[PDB]
């Protein structure tokens, strides 16, 4: 068993001090994720040699998909433009996505809310996608929340969550 | 929490489809990486999640720091500008780095090189740090090669490599 390096869920750009942050699935609020049926926790293994897994949930079959998370503005760089993302994957054998879009919302501390509907049939199969939750410019304080939800009658299958992140625009 | 899920270490931008790559350090070429007096391999932990699924090397005391990654330019999205990153961390005990900046280098198939320098003595310890190795256009064939190097005549320790990233700069 290996010695440990401990981390924090933020990063900073060496060139200017700009900060990002992310949350892994055990830090997200996923409804019914421990019910033994709707979701099943997998060991998600990236890489080909010296492989270790991360614990990540896979959607196994439910009509109720509800994924939520939150972030502190104060951990970001004031005045910087950010993109909010959910790193997730539609897997081989997915079901129920033909007529059920995911409803995505990003809620900002000023009370504003960005909404969009995501058609998961347009995602590639078995590769992770950076799903866009929204865009904002950071301020000094406040709570950022997001939700990715569908509770329609269609039984949904085959969707993995890796992390949610607030990243500075790539440049 | 036992079923394993093997996945490609990559992502696609949602709106425009561009591909990004992550390379964990077990897939890099680490000179002396099999010698525990040079590099000692650790498991990366985030307390609130558990293991992040990455074996990361920590520099233990060697004069020769040399790490290489490589990727097929033709495996990426044609015509986009790409950025190569190294995600790193420094930790106590740090030693040997005074006035010997870590050299980051990208070399292209046409033989041209871009080198950046990072003064490790100025970084905050324990923070995950995004450093930019360079930029390239995704045209033609061949391999882009991306490295971190410090081979001055002084014993160095305290550097941790989390991964390398090749990310597109999309519209």
């Amino acid at each position: 068993e290996l010695p440990k390096v401990y981390t924090e869920n933020t990063w900073m750009e060496e060139r200017n001090g700009d900060r990002g942050m992310l949350k892994y699935p055990r830090e997200l609020d996923i409804t019914n994720v421990d019910d033994g049926k709707s979701w099943v926790w997998h060991s998600l293994v990236f890489g080909s040699i010296g492989r270790l897994g991360m614990e990540a949930p896979k959607l196994m079959g439910t009509t109720h998909v509800e994924i939520r998370g939150d972030f502190k503005m104060s951990k970001l760089t004031p005045g910087l433009k950010y993109q909010a993302v959910l790193l997730c994957m539609k897997t081989d054998g997915n079901e129920g996505w033909d007529s059920c879009p995911l409803n995505v919302e990003l809620n900002l501390p000023d009370g504003t809310t960005q909404k969009r509907e995501v058609d998961l049939t347009k995602f590639p199969t078995d590769e992770f996608v950076m799903m866009v939750l929204g865009y904002f410019e950071a301020v000094e304080s406040g709570d950022i929340t997001f939700s990715v939800v569908d509770t329609s009658d269609c039984v949904k299958k085959g969707f993995v969550v890796k992390d949610a992140a607030l990243r500075p625009l790539p440049r | 929490g036992q079923p394993e899920l093997y996945a490609e270490n990559s992502w696609r931008e949602e709106m425009t489809g561009e591909k990004g790559i992550l390379i964990y350090p077990r897939e890099l070429e680490v000179v002396g990486g099999d010698d525990d007096s040079c590099w000692l391999w650790h498991s990366l932990i985030l307390e609130s999640q558990g293991q992040l699924g990455v074996e990361v090397p920590k520099l233990m005391g060697t004069k020769h720091v040399e790490v290489h990654g490589r990727w097929k330019i033709s495996d990426l999205t044609p015509g986009l500008k790409y950025q190569v990153l190294y995600m790193i961390m420094v930790e106590d005990p740090l030693e040997g780095w005074e006035n010997c900046p870590l050299k980051l280098r990208v070399t292209l198939p046409d033989g041209s090189s871009q080198t950046q320098q990072v003064d490790l003595c100025k970084l905050p310890k324990g923070q995950l740090i995004m450093t930019v190795a360079g930029y390239f256009d995704c045209v033609g064939d061949g391999e882009v090669i991306f490295s971190v190097i410090e081979t001055s005549d002084v014993v160095k320790k305290g550097l941790v490599i989390k991964d390398a990233v090749i990310r597109p700069l999309p519209p």
